[PDB]
RNA sequence: CCUGUCAAACUCCAAACUUACAGACGCCGUUUGACGCGGGGAUUCCGGUGCGCGGGGUA
RNA sequence: AGUGCAAGAGCAAAAGAUAGCUUGACAGUGUUCUUCCCAACGAGGAACGCUGACGCGAAAGCGUGGUCUAGCGAACCAAUU
RNA sequence: UUAGGCGGCCACAGCGGUGGGGUUGCCUCCCGUACCCAUCCCGAACACGGAAGAUAAGCCCACCAGCGUUCCGGGGAGUACUGGAGUGCGCGAGCCUCUGGGAAACCCGGUUCGCCGCCACC
């Protein structure tokens, strides 16, 4: 890469699809979660806060308590545990 | 039920095939196993598609070569229809070959071992260079032509 | 169907462009209300380069105010036809302008589910040049 | 320069003109030749097939359309015929003319990329194919082998 | 619309209903919430809570069913706004609903608005929700004491028919007074 | 309206495929202790080739 | 369109414009990610909390500077609270 | 739901167009400014108070496919591309066979002129 900041090679996982341009509903910003549930992390282009670094967009971690509103979940890169910060907007139910 | 003998070495191919191959208890050239026919198994033998023979054997057949190249899950003891009665819930190894081929046991269920460890081709095989519709012996085969194959290899 | 199909005086909105006043005091005689100051978009040469920046008044009147106006000046206008909108408009004059519409408009000025008037229940030209030629004057 | 620089399609495209500067113009004079205040309201239609995709460089084609409807003056300045060539020269090409230090070439030209089977000239004539041999001399200053193919023909 | 890259608003954005900006800070608290709406000849008041097919109302009240109570009065003015506050805000007790947090949708944050008397009504209810006294009538004006005073300059009834020529913000209490003690659907 | 072409820094589309988690089979581990945790000792940080995919370069 | 500045991305009852008001560009202390995929490494950065004090708002709430990714500096010594 | 309020999904719902609907009851337009409140100017809007009138807007109901969108049949196409294999072919670029996957454009014919949840209501 030519440079290395977090949103390095991330125009097509952080922009989206013309027709789902604009503020997102607010239901799965609400969305609440409990200790032990799968959820995927995927990055919501229109909701700004509550991110987690680009690169885990894809994971499906372990959510395991809340920061504020925000939800701590668990994941494992490669063979390293790392435990994320993110809003319900970027999360979903896994099944 | 599928009949599969590798018949290409560990050298040079993909680990990923070779740990399959393993995974399906062959750890040999000329090991042939027997596989049931489900989605998947059907998977894992379709990634060892190229350095394997595989197809269904005759009921004769799987009886001559289970007769001559079975063994228990360990030693020595040949497994004739007095093993396969003595040890087996069957009663000869007609019975065994039967089960196995309508995939209602398998060889460990029964305490034999996973691995039929077949002789060299008598008279040779086709060539690990090109598949069955092409002359060669690779791939999925005819019940006749695996059937010729593990006959040679008895 | 009719009476409120029937067309009506919606504003009058009556605006001395100049280009930098003492002009509103006149314009609130002639009206009857303050007028309201006329700031200007984008830099310009004619030494206009002030974004916020006084350079003309307008008056908006509605109801009896609209009408005790046009009662006069009206008269001092000629014209009609081509000087027409397409939704029943006309502005002539100092300008003076005159927003026609019919009984729902509300629906479209108002902040709960309001929504744009249908091309239909619009007033065409025509249907606006009856209306007002049929209050003391002439058409073309 | 030798087309062997620069015949094979091995590299990406390069096309971006709002990336790229200093592009030379085209040698290309025309594309539309013949009566094209006509429309293909002929009984005939031959057309040119590359058989293998290659690069055609804008000096090449020059060469080759020029060679055909040069030729196709063996019907007159004003004959009755529509000759084509389909293609347009888009792909950029480079030469590192320090010595593979800092190698990213310069423009120094265009070619087209053709495909294996596509037609590159199309030529609309009534039985009088003279055509034919406009091209015969044609893909004889282009690269590839090609094949001569009437579509709407079976005068024969 | 136009194309394949168009962008249509949400339906209730283009039915221009929802202010779904406004809608996120409401659920924001996690509490149910007041749904104070009006009509040019009614006001209603609902207790919506979250749910997974959409919004569910546990307990509301309408303008309208005042009536079903004594009420003989116009039902598009401040007094009645209140009264049907009140109303939902006892319904709600009813229904196990402890707090709420003030949703007008789309009216705008007025002093002494409807939609604050309708706050006003529902918290003396019983219910809690987070609010600003002075920004609230002055009582007189909930009791319809200005719609009084207005028909004192008479020469005609303000009232085509209806109840009373002077009107009654004594009515009201009577009714609230009412509100306030056992009665049905409460 | 008709007609002729394109894109590593275009996308109304869109694979094969790679990849997170889960279940299933398989294989493996519970005297051959896997997975993992803690510590001791390194070597190593000139690489090369084939094949696939490449970027540069006439090569 | 606009949003200070590359490029790519976000944004319309707004993240833009106007008006008004305000100083959260606040003090303290953390959690996590990043810097350094995996996988150890400092300064720096960011996200998300809490404690305290404030601004605005009817309120939910928003404000840990500017929509996001650049604008940064160790020990020793000085000056400063 | 003989017209309502809050929503979920966020065009299958958009764009455009036709027909129908209010006798007491609902939504509106509508009428009107003493009040709360309001327009850098206007009761236009916002806010408040109210029924003389209307179903013309809106809205609800029924329907139309011309455009945009979603999904489906048949054709394009098992084409393009592709994961695995080959002492198959080709001067080479590159191609082919076996195996496991498999598209886009476009044409023709259907589908789509929203679905669903909670509450209230002759
Ligand atoms: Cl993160
Ligand atoms: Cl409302
Ligand atoms: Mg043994
Ligand atoms: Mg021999
Ligand atoms: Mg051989
Ligand atoms: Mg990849
Ligand atoms: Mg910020
Ligand atoms: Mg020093
Ligand atoms: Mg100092
Ligand atoms: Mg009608
Ligand atoms: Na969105
Ligand atoms: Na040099
Ligand atoms: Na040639
Ligand atoms: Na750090
Ligand atoms: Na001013
Ligand atoms: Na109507």
């Amino acid at each position: 890469p030519s440079s290395n900041g977090p949103l390095e090679g991330t125009r097509g996982k952080l922009k989206n699809k013309p027709r789902d341009r604009g503020t997102s509903p607010p239901q799965r910003a609400v969305e609440e979660f409990d200790d032990g549930e799968k959820v995927h992390l995927k990055i919501d282009p229109s909701v700004p806060n509550g991110r987690f670094h680009p690169r885990f967009d894809g994971q499906t971690g372990t959510v395991e308590g809340k920061q504020g509103d925000a939800y701590k979940v668990d994941i494992v890169d490669g063979g390293k545990e790392k435990t994320i910060i993110v809003t319900a907007a970027h999360l979903r139910r896994q099944e | 039920m599928h009949a599969l003998v590798q018949l290409r070495g560990e050298v040079n191919m993909h680990t990923d095939i070779q740990d399959t191959l393993e995974m399906l208890n062959i750890h040999h050239v000329n090991h042939c196993t027997l596989v049931p026919e489900t989605d998947a198994y059907r998977g894992m033998v379709a990634k060892v598609n190229d350095f394997v023979a595989f197809g269904e054997p005759s009921q004769e057949t799987l009886e001559t070569v289970l007769a001559t190249r079975a063994e228990p899950l360990e030693g020595d003891a040949d497994v004739d229809d007095e093993w396969v009665a003595e040890h087996t819930d069957y009663d000869d190894i007609s019975g065994l070959a039967f089960a196995l081929l309508s995939e209602e046991t398998t060889l460990r269920e029964q305490g034999l071992s996973p691995t039929l460890r077949l002789h060299p081709p008598r008279g040779g095989h086709d060539g690990v260079k090109h598949p069955v519709k092409e002359g060669g012996q690779l791939g999925k085969h005819d019940t006749e032509g695996i059937d010729d194959l593990l006959e040679a290899m008895r | 169907f009719h009476e409120m199909r029937e067309p009506r005086i919606e504003k009058v909105v009556v605006h001395m462009g100049i280009g930098h006043a003492n002009a509103e005091d006149i314009l609130g005689e002639i009206t009857g209300q303050m007028p309201v100051r006329t700031k200007a978009k984008r830099t310009v040469g004619e030494f206009d380069i002030r974004e916020g920046d006084p350079i003309g008044a307008k008056v908006t009147l509605r109801d009896e105010m609209a009408e005790e106006f046009l009662q006069t000046a009206l008269p001092l206008a000629e014209l009609a036809t081509s000087q027409f909108d397409d939704t029943g408009n006309f502005s002539f004059g100092l300008d003076v302008t005159v927003n026609l519409v019919r009984p729902g408009y509300r629906v479209a000025k108002r902040d709960k589910a309001s929504r744009s008037i249908p091309t239909k229940h619009r007033l065409n030209p025509a249907d606006a040049v009856a209306f007002i030629e049929s209050t003391y004057d002439v058409e073309v | 320069k030798p087309g062997a620089m620069y015949r094979n399609s091995s590299k990406p495209a390069y096309t971006r003109r709002e990336y790229i500067s200093g592009i030379p113009g085209k040698k290309i004079a025309q594309f539309d030749m013949g009566n094209n205040g006509a429309g293909p309201t002929y009984p005939a239609q031959v057309e040119l097939v590359v058989e293998k995709p290659v690069q055609i460089r804008h000096n090449a084609l020059e060469a080759a359309r020029v060679a055909a409807n040069r030729y196709v003056q063996n019907s007159g300045a004003a004959a009755n015929y529509k000759f084509r060539i389909r293609k347009f020269p888009f792909h950029v090409i480079r030469e590192n003319k320090d010595g593979m230090r800092a190698p990213f070439g310069k423009p120094v030209g265009t070619a087209a990329r053709v495909h294996g089977a596509n037609h590159i000239f199309i030529a609309w004539v009534n039985p009088d194919p003279n055509v034919e041999e406009a091209w015969r001399r044609a893909k004889m200053k282009v690269t590839p082998t090609i094949n001569i193919d009437s579509s709407p023909a079976g005068n024969a | 619309a136009t194309g394949p890259r168009y962008k249509v608003p949400m339906r209730r954005r283009r039915e221009a209903r929802t202010d779904y900006h406004q809608r996120l800070r409401l659920l924001k608290s996690g509490k149910p919430r007041l749904v104070a709406r009006k009509s040019n000849k009614h006001v209603r008041a609902q207790l919506v809570t979250l749910g997974p097919n959409g919004d569910d109302t546990l307990a509301s009240a309408h303008s309208s069913d005042l009536a079903e109570y004594g009420w003989e009065a116009p039902t598009g003015n401040m007094p009645s706004a209140y009264l049907t506050g009140l109303l939902a805000g006892l319904r709600a007790q009813e229904a196990g609903v402890e707090e709420a947090v003030l949703d007008i949708g789309l009216n705008s944050p007025t002093p002494g608005s409807k939609v604050f008397a309708i706050q006003e009504g529902a918290i003396d209810a019983g219910l809690d929700i987070p609010h600003n006294d002075d920004v609230l009538a002055d009582w007189q004006r909930t009791r319809g004491a200005h719609i009084a005073e207005y028909d004192e300059q008479l020469e005609e009834p303000l009232y085509s028919g209806d109840f009373d020529a002077a009107d009654l913000p004594e009515h009201f209490d009577e009714l609230r007074e009412t509100l306030l003690d056992g009665d049905i659907e409460l």
